[PDB]
């Protein structure tokens, strides 16, 4: 079974910080986007056709890219 | 301006990034919704009560904004991805094209 609210879920909850930027969220955002990033590879072989998923995957890598993270 | 209607939109999946997954269709025609919400509401035989309040609402104070233009009536589609044994699995995808357009 796809766990992939799962992730999103905890994302949400983490990604809960306002702004500052001290800076900052750099630190924070990428580290919650790492995280999320990691538990959706982890339920890949379950979201083989779950669309939620698919945009999941290309949702993060769009976050990786403005601010750069990794 | 133009109120509350429904646009072409044609997903390609390829440009979209989903082409290694999705083994068929190519893509498919989404729409999507778009337009002002003045008095009366678009799709006024399904619209909210809420909508219906927020509208006369926002007709005495600006501040509080107009209802907002989505789709109110969606339609599934069929779509064929692989498993792990590299085999053709199809499965229906709900609310995926708009067939209408409403005040919420």
């Amino acid at each position: 079974q796809c766990r992939i609210q799962k992730c999103t879920t905890d994302f949400v909850s983490l990604t809960s910080h306002l702004n500052s930027a001290v800076d900052g969220f750099d630190s924070e955002f990428c580290k919650a986007l790492r995280a999320y990033a990691g538990c959706t590879q982890r339920t890949s072989k379950a979201c083989r056709g779950n669309l939620v998923y698919h945009s999941a995957v290309l949702g993060i890598s769009d976050l990786m890219s403005q601010r750069n993270c990794s | 301006k133009s109120s509350c209607k429904r646009h072409p939109l044609y997903v390609d999946f390829s440009d979209v990034g989903w082409n290694d997954w999705i083994v068929a269709p190519p893509g498919y025609h989404a729409f999507y919704c778009h337009g002002e919400c003045p008095f009366p509401l678009a799709d006024h035989l399904n619209s909210t009560n809420h909508a219906i309040v927020q509208t006369l609402v926002n007709s005495v104070n600006s501040k509080i904004p107009k209802a907002c233009c989505v789709p109110t009536e969606l339609s599934a589609i069929s779509m064929l991805y692989l498993d792990e044994n590299e085999k053709v699995v199809l499965k229906n995808y709900q609310d995926m094209v708009v067939e209408g357009c409403g005040c919420r």
